[PDB]
RNA sequence: AGCCGGUAGCGGGCGUGGAUCCCUGGAUGUCCGAAUGGGGGAACCCGGCCGGCGGGAACGCCGGUCACCGCGCUUUUUGCGCGGGGGGAACCUGGGGAACUGAAACAUCUCAGUACCCAGAGGAGAGGAAAGAGAAAUCGACUCCCUGAGUAGCGGCGAGCGAAAGGGGACCAGCCUAAACCGUCCGGCUUGUCCGGGCGGGGUCGUGGGGCCCUCGGACACCGAAUCCCCAGCCUAGCCGAAGCUGUUGGGAAGCAGCGCCAGAGAGGGUGAAAGCCCCGUAGGCGAAAGGUGGGGGGAUAGGUGAGGGUACCCGAGUACCCCGUGGUUCGUGGAGCCAUGGGGGAAUCUGGGCGGACCACCGCCUAAGGCUAAGUACUCCGGGUGACCGAUAGCGCACCAGUA
RNA sequence: CGAAUGCCGGCAUGAGUAACGAUAAAGAGGGUGAGAAUCCCUCUCGCCGUAAGCCCAAGGGUUCCUACGCAAUGGUCGUCAGCGUAGGGUUAGGCGGGACCUAAGGUGAAGCCGAAAGGCGUAGCCGAAGGGCAGCCGGUUAAUAUUCCGGCCCUUCCCGCA
RNA sequence: AAAUCCGCCUCCCAACAAGCUCUGCGUGGUGGGGAAGCCCGGGUGACAACCCCCCGAAGCCAGGGAGCCAAGAAAAGCCUCUAAGCACAACCUGCGGGAACCCGUACCGCAAACCGACACAGGUGGGCGGGUGCAAGAGCACUCAGGCGCGCGGGAGA
């Protein structure tokens, strides 16, 4: 995972805020249904709830990076 | 980011909730500070389905003394929502 | 403010009331004694000075000792504008 | 080279393409709290405005913005701008200010300017370049220590209270201004060589100094910050770091034995028991991109310096001064001055003024009524070191999820 | 350290003693269970009934319902529980309060006063068991219902038309 | 300030009223409910019937009325009146469609769940509180509904 989150990180950099805004609006849904599979009873060998929130977090800061100096 | 997938948290899983699926009455755990009007739209975009009447209520967690350390379970709010007759929140229809 | 002079800053001080029984030793007077010593406030002699400056009337609470300082401040005249709170200007910014 | 906290387990994952972890910075930071849009029974409730989102006008959500005060700007604030709110263990200054107690009763007195209340400041605060001391033609800003000294004195001369000069030390630097005359901008006007407020120049001293004239030739050579700038150094993570094996007893060796070795390291802790050489250390050396510091080294910047003559222009006001009421000082009214100050009266600008303990002369010392100034000093919420400091009734109330039950 | 009606702690004595908290009262059969006077069921007996019943408010804050439990809590016992563990359970435009109103009182621009802290204060604002305001009858659940459902019936806003 | 409103004077009609409005009750389309006893909280009783009298409130019509003296809240909602402003707005009425948020809602609640350290004979505000008899009544006695026999017992009979 380390190797590709390295990619996935610099990947999402320089990628317009509106699609950063759009991508996360999907990932939060990906988490939403993820909570259900886990809640309904062990339809989740989970370990993903974490690194998906960590994905969602990771994005929102790069959304924020662009929105610091000059958009 | 404030998204509909943040208001609705988990399905309410109990026999009482199941006898609600008879009519269009599906019930979920929501975020405690979420208002009826922002739950309507929360469902409407999270399940592509029309919302007719939202009913909410708060639930205080229970004081549980796990081995002489006594604390409280987090407070939940939940809501039962009327889907326009005919429509079905399909993914919640399992069991 | 509170029983203070707007112009001199003089404010009530604390003094002692000293009661004395006896003849002054400087009079064949075996001695002066003291029967009581208690606390008292001395209050500055405050008075109202009500002056019509350019627009409206201006009311001061000055120590009677510094009363003419008002009328010497009344001398400085320019800026014939806003409300009865001109003293803001007549005050320390005159003297500063 | 392991990691996914105390914490195992279930159920899953990450790591030599350097994880976990530690240091620096940055981002996110619901609600409450000075709490600051408005309310409010802290952590809840209700809005205005601009933009957004949903079918979105009503409803709702989201981002942003809107308290009050002071001050400078300006068109009377219709606006903008910077600043202030509150917290902090103790230390600090100011404003207030007890009593028990002692006096073997008690009232002056004491306890004491203490405890405490309030306001302000900061990493220190206060104070600080003499209207000073006080007898030596004498010291030279202030703070602190030591001494002077339990002296001088104060005192129901009771109990008690208690200086200073000087001397030895720590540290050590002094600087802006108001006023005269010059320029000026706007002002007001009974237009003028006038007054005046805002600014610039000038100028800051007690052997007196300055201003304006007069003569001189004065000089940038020298001086140089407490302001800014760079740097070494330090703090916020770390790193390297000598020298032993074997045999015995023994659950276990570090014990005992045989032969060795290091030592700028024989401080300590740990290892199944007693180890310089097994591990962690120690002596000795190393180490910063980034944040804070930088009182030391370097550099710039402000800023600063003439002589003599004449003129008498200026040298901090309801102040000095005097009287009534008091505080401070060792001073309790005492021969009671000095420094403060509530009340009354009320000056002068060198031939002017305050002081040398009433008052007078003489002889002297100082320049009041405007302001800032590092360092030497105080404390310890915090980090580290050290102990003829405690060892679970002790040591902080708390060695343990305690300001808890 | 033996003494301070010392201090903290532990254990004795009284003593198998007094008490077991209203004199409204019990009896039996049956069942569950390791174990039953005490738990469940039936029948007979007694007691409250302007109540010892029923409904709101305050206060209490999960004690409510169900399963599994008996160390301890219950003045005995306990298989029971208001107790231990766990799961579930509170649904509102019309009921209550808030996006309404004012009362005493509180706070408070203007203003006044006070060594400081602060004290007052017309307006305004806060403030309710008073004013205002639109829901009645049934059914349903182990546990919620003027709340979900059934039927009939109304209130506000916004936008349209007449 | 301005009002067509309110107040004050004047004629007019009206009138111990009607009418216009507003409540309450009765009826109302229709919708509910529906015992005893009987068979294991639940079926059936049932297609239950659902009617006539009488007693009758302190409660409703309610701002009713008469007396009395001690002389008996306020503000908004509501109607009206107009000022700025605007009259292609705005408001009223009627029909339509859409919108209607936050918080409480469990259970105890004269008590073993509140205050009393206790499962404490104490204390705690408002409404309902049926039947018979007794002069009346919320009194007293018994009893509906519903709730209980007070969380130590067994004997003995100084
Ligand atoms: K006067
Ligand atoms: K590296
Ligand atoms: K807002
Ligand atoms: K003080
Ligand atoms: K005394
Ligand atoms: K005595
Ligand atoms: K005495
Ligand atoms: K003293
Ligand atoms: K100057
Ligand atoms: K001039
Ligand atoms: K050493
Ligand atoms: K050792
Ligand atoms: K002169
Ligand atoms: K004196
Ligand atoms: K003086
Ligand atoms: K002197
Ligand atoms: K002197
Ligand atoms: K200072
Ligand atoms: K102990
Ligand atoms: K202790
Ligand atoms: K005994
Ligand atoms: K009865
Ligand atoms: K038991
Ligand atoms: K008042
Ligand atoms: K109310
Ligand atoms: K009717
Ligand atoms: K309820
Ligand atoms: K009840
Ligand atoms: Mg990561
Ligand atoms: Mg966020
Ligand atoms: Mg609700
Ligand atoms: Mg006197
Ligand atoms: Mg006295
Ligand atoms: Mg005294
Ligand atoms: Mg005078
Ligand atoms: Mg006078
Ligand atoms: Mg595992
Ligand atoms: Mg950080
Ligand atoms: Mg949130
Ligand atoms: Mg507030
Ligand atoms: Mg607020
Ligand atoms: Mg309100
Ligand atoms: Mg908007
Ligand atoms: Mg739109
Ligand atoms: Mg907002
Ligand atoms: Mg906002
Ligand atoms: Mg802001
Ligand atoms: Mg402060
Ligand atoms: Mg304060
Ligand atoms: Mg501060
Ligand atoms: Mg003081
Ligand atoms: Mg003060
Ligand atoms: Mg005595
Ligand atoms: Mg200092
Ligand atoms: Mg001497
Ligand atoms: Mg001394
Ligand atoms: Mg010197
Ligand atoms: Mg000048
Ligand atoms: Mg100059
Ligand atoms: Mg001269
Ligand atoms: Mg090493
Ligand atoms: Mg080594
Ligand atoms: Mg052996
Ligand atoms: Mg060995
Ligand atoms: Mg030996
Ligand atoms: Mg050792
Ligand atoms: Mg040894
Ligand atoms: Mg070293
Ligand atoms: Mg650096
Ligand atoms: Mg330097
Ligand atoms: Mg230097
Ligand atoms: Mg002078
Ligand atoms: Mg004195
Ligand atoms: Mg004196
Ligand atoms: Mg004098
Ligand atoms: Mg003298
Ligand atoms: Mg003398
Ligand atoms: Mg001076
Ligand atoms: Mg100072
Ligand atoms: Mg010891
Ligand atoms: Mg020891
Ligand atoms: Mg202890
Ligand atoms: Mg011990
Ligand atoms: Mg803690
Ligand atoms: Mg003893
Ligand atoms: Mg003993
Ligand atoms: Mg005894
Ligand atoms: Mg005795
Ligand atoms: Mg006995
Ligand atoms: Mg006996
Ligand atoms: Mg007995
Ligand atoms: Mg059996
Ligand atoms: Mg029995
Ligand atoms: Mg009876
Ligand atoms: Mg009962
Ligand atoms: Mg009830
Ligand atoms: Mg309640
Ligand atoms: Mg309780
Ligand atoms: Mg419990
Ligand atoms: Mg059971
Ligand atoms: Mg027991
Ligand atoms: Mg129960
Ligand atoms: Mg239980
Ligand atoms: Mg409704
Ligand atoms: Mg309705
Ligand atoms: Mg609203
Ligand atoms: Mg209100
Ligand atoms: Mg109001
Ligand atoms: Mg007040
Ligand atoms: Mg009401
Ligand atoms: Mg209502
Ligand atoms: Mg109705
Ligand atoms: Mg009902
Ligand atoms: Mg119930
Ligand atoms: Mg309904
Ligand atoms: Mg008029
Ligand atoms: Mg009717
Ligand atoms: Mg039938
Ligand atoms: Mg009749
Ligand atoms: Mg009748
Ligand atoms: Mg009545
Ligand atoms: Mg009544
Ligand atoms: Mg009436
Ligand atoms: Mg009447
Ligand atoms: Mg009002
Ligand atoms: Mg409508
Ligand atoms: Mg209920
Ligand atoms: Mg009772
Ligand atoms: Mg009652
Ligand atoms: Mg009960
Ligand atoms: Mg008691
Ligand atoms: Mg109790
Ligand atoms: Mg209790
Ligand atoms: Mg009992
Ligand atoms: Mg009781
Ligand atoms: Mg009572
Ligand atoms: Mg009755
Ligand atoms: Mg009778
Ligand atoms: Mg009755
Ligand atoms: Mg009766
Ligand atoms: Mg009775
Ligand atoms: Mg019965
Ligand atoms: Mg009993």
């Amino acid at each position: 995972k380390l190797s590709e989150v390295r990619k996935q990180l610099e990947e999402a950099r320089k990628l317009s805020p509106v699609e950063l805004e759009k991508l996360v609006r999907e990932k939060k849904r990906e988490l939403m249904e993820l909570r259900f599979q886990a809640s309904i009873g062990q339809l989740s060998q989970n370990h993903k709830i974490r690194d998906l929130k960590r994905q969602i977090a990771r994005l929102l800061t790069v959304l924020n990076e662009k929105r610091r100096q000059n958009a | 980011m404030k998204t509909a997938y943040d208001v609705i948290l988990a399905p309410v899983l109990s026999e009482k909730a199941y006898a609600g699926f008879a009519e269009g009455k599906y019930t979920f755990w929501v975020h405690p500070k979420a208002t009826k009007t922002e739950i309507k739209n929360a469902v409407e975009t999270a399940f592509k389905v029309k919302v007719v009447k939202v009913n909410t209520l708060h639930v205080r967690g229970k004081k549980k003394r796990l081995g002489r350390y006594l604390g409280k379970r987090p407070d939940r709010k939940k809501a039962i929502v009327q889907v326009a007759p005919g429509q079905k929140i399909e993914a919640l229809e399992g069991l | 403010m509170s029983k203070v002079c707007e112009i001199s800053g003089k404010r009530p001080i604390v003094a002692n009331s000293i009661q004395r029984r006896g003849k002054a030793k400087r009079e064949g007077g075996v001695g002066k004694k003291t029967t009581g010593i208690s606390k008292r406030r001395q209050y500055p002699n405050l008075q109202k000075v009500r002056v019509r400056v350019a627009g409206q009337e201006i009311t001061f609470r000055v120590a009677a000792s510094h009363i003419p300082k008002v009328y010497e401040l009344v001398e400085r005249a320019k800026g014939l504008k806003l409300e009865g709170l001109s003293p803001k200007e007549i005050k320390k910014e005159l003297l500063k």
